[PDB]
RNA sequence: CUCUGGUUUCUCUUCAGAUCGCAUAAAUCUUUCGCCUUUUACUAAAGAUUUCCGUGGAGAGGAACAACUCUGAGUCUUAACCCAAUUUUUUGAGGCCUUGCUUUGGCAAGGCUA
């Protein structure tokens, strides 16, 4: 068997990869839940930054501690699903669109 | 679907070289001594704000200390000034340089 | 496996061999191999009737050893 | 390997009884035993076929020609 | 017994039968640098022994550091103790006492009172870090406390995962590792028997976290059990250590074949262990199941789903089997500790091995007098009752039995510091839960309760109406000195009570605190550094008294020493006026002081061999050389007395009836001191005259000792006095770019830094400095803040040091709140110290003469 | 050598203080101090409840294709060729006589042998 491969070092650098990137499986989260900066807002701000974009990350910081601190387990429900329950009904019907037909639509609808 | 995934560790090599411009390439927690959710709850309880870290209102009614009435113990004639003590040492020792921690969060010693 | 016999905490030391046939002699351990063959230097006969002669540097087939005790401290 | 002399090796430094082919029997400790059941053994007390005993410092008996060994009960569990 | 316990591989019956036979018993004490594997090696053995439990994948579990404060901290804090009974290579099966320590340089008083009941050390090495402070003290405490010594490097895995060195660098940097410890070794033990190698047996290789531990027995074994005609023992022999192996002829060598092949070691236990790490980590997708094959390890799909990490430990573990290559080291390189008995008595006892008692104990049998002795002191949860751990040397405790407990002051003459307990019940203390038994024999760790009463910090146990001629054991001697100083006091003096119960159970719990009340009533506490006090006192606020309390900023603790000699002879005379003592005083020889204090010399020696030490050594003249009275505050003391008053002038019969006097008075004097009542440090006191009355009752008692102690105020006073301050020694762990942060750092704080230099076969650098220990306070944080977290700093207690300034000048003036500038640091803290202390506001040279 | 357990998808019932969610909203009530004069804390903290956006687990029903990879289980090394002078399928430990002991039967010792 070889010492080492194509894809040693790779697979060593994946090892020490942050999270998600140190994983091989798991679930789907939602493209809200997957926030892109809150590793960029934790960190200590660069050097040589004006005041405001120094207090926002301050601000930004304050916010999220405060809900990490309010934080509460959330709790036990029974898992019933308006949209299914309005498929079950007859008043409504399913179908493809658009997204932008659809808010097209929407937007009609609401004015 | 699309609730779980398992992918191959060449796609995780190539997504993470993908996604490299949005990850600051940090392998320790060391970078965030003083600087994550513990001693933010800590300075938010003892009323004090990490240089970089966000400022609440008081968690308790703040102690004046010019109420107190210059006891034998806090008597400053007999104190030994070397170095002022920052808040930076009263939240990493909540408990030996503070009077009345409550509430007040162990910090993560060196890994 | 063809393990060796645990003997060289034996080594150069006086021995009292007890052998079938009901038969004893005493000498100085000098060496073994894996069946249990055994040289020993200085070797005494110890015959049944209490008589002991002197017949030098010999061989003791492992077969035939029946049990071994050191006349020294190990 | 035996089973058997798995618990063999578990009574080494316990004190044991031995009974040889010949049916002289050695009571004492049990310092070394081989995979062939070659056994050292330590301050011996040996009870002949006429009943008589002797006393022993240093002992080492071939496996071969052990007939049996009783090893302590404490091994049982 | 027959309480409930976990499911455990062995059996509790079997455990019992095993405790009886004192052959099959090991006492080992895991003890290493801070964060090097000890907890999880434990840990991992604890899973081996007991299916149940298991480590968490992504958090590891620990089943010691089991107090809030150590799992918040993630610092180890107080010493676990742990019973298991783990399987040897050949199959046999022993009982192992593992005492888990503490890493952490603040904690070492844990460390010792483990290794007072220990009877063999094994260190833990990162494989990376190498060499550290700790390893180091801890080899020199454990050398010096005559314990059998082995070591495991450990976290191997770095060298692969981390470092990525090529096989033949792994294995220079871990034969670099073993030659440091052997070099420190033979540096701090005159025998050379003591020789660490693989070769022997010495020396084991783990990764704790990947469950890897082996010797080269162990992988020889492996290799026997895959190909069956080979003696693992032989293999194992030739292994290590520059020999390489030739293949055309199936032979080792110690000449290389084509000058490129590798050695031994490096083609047979360190290539393989690079290609299943990189098998599993790199081509889990594309070859794995091919390696898997090759090696025999079949794994369910399920199991091999898992991710990289543990998938690693699954293959790993699924390999290599159990850790019998630790039991094999320990086995081998342990006392019995039957046979390790002697030296213990020898070592600790203080009646000596050569008594009756001396050598029933060596003898170490289950039947006979009772001889206890108990070092550590744990506390229920609920934080009410505590509960005596400690080693039995002798006889067989039993449960309700009653037994005499002895303290540290007990003496064959005063026998007022014993009482009768009886004990309630028994455990044998695994970790995380105590199985409780009815008696226990000799030769094994036990946990007591009812016996906590009458003892603070260590005692004896033994049996009433029997051994009367009993006396304790040494109370254990300290790596290092407790300095940094705090005060303490109630928020609402109402709850006073509570606060003092407090301060009793931490004075109990911390095995080197020292809880005192001042003279002008404040509560002082004595610890090793900031961790130490910030966890004694969360423990003081939170578990043991349940009120708030004020805590005063910390400081340390000075001494008094003398420059030059007295500027006069000075004198005193007792109340009664007889009784007339002269002395003088001056300072002693370099080193001398500490040749003192590390036991260079001992007062209790003859005095020809006193004599000749002190004359060939330190130039001292034989007359003088054989005039030694006493040796400062303690037997061991960095100030010593002596007595130059000729025969002619003096009757020395007369001088010996008062001798006791004068030397108690002196000890008391030298303890307390007159500048600001603290020890006097490195001084020698002559008695120059002494005219004394001829009646006892006249001499004696409250005459010369009160006398005694102002002649020797009144020396010290003359002579040019000067404090003395403690001062650490500072070792930074720092990156290779870091090191000019770490030196703004230290200059910033009257730093000095002896050295910087960089770790072999590692990125890192380690620097090395002293730091004044009033200005250490929050010096680990600022490095750590201003470098952002990629600089470490552990701080230990080294020497004693003149403060810059001059304490005894009137002068100077001193604001409330300014930090003096350096030369007048002496008046200033003399001053303050004075104040806190509660004495006069000063000293005067006259104050304690008798003229005025 | 054979018998279970499958995968996907839609819906219903119920439990979940597990970061049920590696993310994060709103409403009401209470206390606190704000600042108060009548109404009104976005720019403020604590506690409690509730509602919404989202999960797990288990059970039930439907409908689409795969049917022995794996999970185990029934079924526990089946045999081609060669072998035993320390631990059992090749073992030369074989006999007789005398004496003593023993109620006899029976047991111990020595010698003779080829
Ligand atoms: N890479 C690697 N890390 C390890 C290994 N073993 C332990 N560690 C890490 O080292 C750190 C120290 O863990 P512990 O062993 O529990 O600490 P300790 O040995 O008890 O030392 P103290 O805290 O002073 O008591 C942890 O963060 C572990 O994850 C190992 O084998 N390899
Ligand atoms: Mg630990």
């Amino acid at each position: 068997t070889p010492l080492y491969t194509d894809n040693t070092a790779n697979g060593i650098a994946l090892l020490w990869a942050p999270r998600p990137f140190n994983l091989r499986s798991g679930r789907t989260r939602r493209a809200l839940d997957i926030p892109l900066v809150k590793n960029w807002y934790r960190e200590h701000c660069p050097a040589g930054q004006p005041v405001k974009v120094r207090v926002s990350y301050q601000k930004l910081l304050k916010y999220y501690v405060l809900n990490a601190l309010k934080h509460r387990p959330p709790k036990a429900q029974k898992k019933r699903y308006l949209f299914r329950s309005f498929k079950a009904t007859k008043f409504f019907q399913s179908t493809k669109l658009d997204w932008v037909e659809v808010g097209l639509q929407v937007c009609r609808q609401g004015y | 679907t699309y609730q779980r995934w398992q992918f191959t560790l060449p796609m995780m090599s190539t997504l993470y070289r993908l996604a490299n411009q949005l990850l600051t390439d940090l392998v320790d927690d060391n970078y965030f001594y003083l600087f994550d959710l513990k001693a933010f709850f800590t300075s938010k309880a003892l009323n004090m704000a990490i240089p970089g870290g966000p400022k609440f209102e008081p968690l308790v009614r703040d102690i004046n200390l010019q109420d107190e009435d210059w006891n034998e113990f806090n008597d400053i004639n007999k104190i030994i000034i070397r170095q002022p003590i920052r808040t930076e040492y009263k939240i990493a020792f909540p408990y030996l340089y503070n009077n009345l921690p409550h509430h007040v969060h162990l910090t993560w010693y060196h890994t | 496996k063809a393990h060796p016999p645990e003997l060289k905490k034996f080594m150069d030391k006086k021995l009292s061999l007890k052998l079938n046939g009901g038969r004893h002699v005493q000498g100085i351990l000098r060496g073994f191999d894996p069946f249990m063959n055994l040289v020993i230097d200085e070797c005494v006969e110890m015959a049944t009737s209490g008589q002991q002669n002197n017949i030098g540097m010999v061989v003791i087939r492992g077969n035939s050893i029946i049990m071994l005790e050191a006349l020294e401290r190990v | 390997i035996g089973v058997p002399i798995k618990v063999l090796h578990e009574a080494e430094g316990h004190i044991v009884t031995c009974e040889t082919n010949t049916g002289e029997v050695y009571r004492g400790k049990l310092i070394e035993a081989e995979d062939n059941m070659n056994c050292q053994m330590s301050n011996i007390t040996v009870t002949y076929r006429d009943g008589r005993v002797a006393q022993l410092e240093q002992v080492y008996i071939r496996g071969s020609k052990i007939r049996f060994l009783i090893l302590p009960d404490m091994l049982k569990n | 017994m027959e309480q409930t316990l976990p499911v455990t591989v062995y059996e509790m019956d079997f455990l019992a039968d095993l405790m009886d036979n004192s052959e099959l018993i090991r006492n080992v004490t895991l003890c290493g640098h801070l964060h090097h594997g000890k907890t999880c090696f434990v840990d991992c053995l604890i899973e081996q022994t007991h299916p149940e439990i298991r480590k968490r994948y992504d958090q590891d579990l620990c089943y010691t550091d089991i107090l809030f404060t150590e799992q918040e901290r993630g610092v180890g804090i107080k010493s676990t103790p742990v019973t298991v009974v783990l399987p040897d290579t050949k199959g046999k099966s022993y009982l192992f006492n593992i005492m888990d320590t503490p890493g952490h340089v603040n904690f070492s008083d844990e460390v010792t009172a483990g290794l007072r009941i220990s009877d063999g050390v094994v260190l833990f090495i990162d494989a990376a870090e190498g060499v550290m402070l700790n390893t180091e003290r801890l080899i020199k405490h454990a050398v010096q406390e005559r314990l059998a010594v082995t070591v495991c490097i450990n976290k191997i895995d770095r060298l692969i995962l981390e470092l990525k060195l090529p096989p033949t660098d792994a294995y220079y940097k871990l034969r670099h590792i073993v030659d440091e410890v052997n070099g420190l070794i033979s540096m701090y033990s005159t025998d050379e028997n003591l020789i660490l190698s693989p070769l022997l047996g010495n020396v084991c290789f783990s990764s704790s976290q990947y469950s890897i531990c082996f010797t080269l027995g162990s992988f020889a074994k492996i290799y026997a059990d895959t190909f069956g005609d080979i003696n693992y023992q032989e293999f194992a022999k030739r292994l290590w250590g520059d020999i390489y192996f030739n293949p055309k002829t199936r032979k080792f060598t110690k000449k290389a074949p084509t000058s490129s092949s590798q050695r031994s070691f490096v083609e047979f236990i360190l290539e393989p262990l690079y290609k299943i790490l990189a098998q599993v980590v790199g081509d889990v997708d594309t070859s794995l199941p091919r390696t898997l094959d090759e090696l025999g390890i079949h794994l369910t799909k399920e199991e091999l789903k898992l991710n990289i990490r543990p998938l690693l430990r699954l293959v790993c573990k699924k390999f290599f089997g159990e850790f019998t290559g630790f039991v094999d080291m320990c086995v081998q390189h342990i006392p019995s500790p039957k046979v390790g008995a002697k030296p213990k008595i020898e070592h600790t006892y203080t009646g000596g091995v050569d008594s009756d008692l001396g050598e029933a104990m060596s003898d170490c049998d289950p039947d006979g007098p009772l001889m206890c002795h108990t070092t550590k002191m744990y506390s229920t949860d609920d934080g009410v009752q505590f509960h005596a751990f400690g080693r039995v040397l002798s006889g067989t405790i039993h449960a309700g039995q009653p037994v005499k407990v002895l303290g540290e002051n007990y003496t064959l003459e005063d026998e007022e510091d014993s009482q009768i307990c009886t004990v309630g019940r028994l455990w044998i203390s695994v970790a995380r839960y105590h199985i409780e038994v009815n008696r226990v024999p000799a030769g094994n760790w036990v946990l007591i309760e009812g016996v906590d009463q009458p003892i603070v910090k260590t005692a004896t146990i033994t049996e009433p109406r029997g051994n009367e001629e009993a006396q304790i054991f040494r109370p254990l001697k300290f790596n290092t000195t407790s300095v940094i100083k705090i005060a303490v006091e109630p928020v609402n003096p109402s709850e006073l009570p509570k606060m003092l119960d407090g301060l009793r159970k931490v004075n109990k719990s911390y095995p080197s605190l020292t809880t005192k009340v001042e003279e002008s009533g404040e509560h002082v506490i004595l610890g090793t550094g900031e961790l130490y006090l910030d966890c004694v006192m969360h423990d003081l606020r939170k578990m043991y008294s349940e009120i708030d309390i004020k805590v005063a900023d910390p400081v340390v603790t000075f001494c008094e020493t003398v420059v030059e000699t007295s500027s006069l002879k000075c004198f005193a005379e007792t109340p009664n006026k007889k009784n007339k003592i002269t002395m003088i005083a001056e300072p002693l020889e370099k080193g001398l002081a500490e040749d003192i204090e590390n036991e260079v010399v001992q007062i209790t020696w003859n005095r020809k061999k006193l004599g000749e030490f002190f004359q060939t050594k330190y130039d001292w003249d034989l007359l003088a050389a054989r005039s030694i009275w006493a040796f400062g505050p303690d037997a061991t003391g960095p100030n010593i007395l002596v007595d130059d008053t000729l025969p002619s002038e003096v009757d020395k019969a007369l001088l010996g009836s008062v001798k006791d006097s004068i030397v108690q008075g002196f000890q008391w004097g030298t303890r307390e001191g007159p500048l600001c009542d603290e020890l006097i440090r490195n001084v020698k006191f002559k008695i120059l005259d002494a005219v004394v009355a001829q009646e006892p009752l006249h001499r004696g008692g409250g005459q010369i000792i009160p006398t005694a102690r102002r002649v020797v105020y009144s020396a010290f006073l003359m002579a040019t006095p000067r404090l003395m301050e403690p001062y650490y020694f500072v070792e930074v762990q720092a990156p290779a770019d870091c090191v000019s942060a770490v030196y703004t750092v230290l200059a910033r704080r009257r730093g000095h830094v002896t050295q910087d230099a960089p770790i072999p076969g590692s990125p890192l650098y380690t620097i090395k400095a002293f730091i004044p220990a009033i200005d250490s306070f929050g010096f680990e944080t600022d490095l750590r803040t201003h470098t952002q977290g990629q600089a470490f700093s552990l701080s230990v207690f080294h020497h004693w040091q003149i403060v810059p300034g001059d304490p005894l000048d009137k002068s100077i003036v001193i604001r409330p709140l300014e930090p003096q500038p350096a030369p007048h640091l002496a008046r200033e803290f003399m001053i303050k110290t004075r104040r806190r202390k509660g004495l006069s506001e000063d000293v005067s040279i006259s104050k304690f003469f008798d003229d005025p």
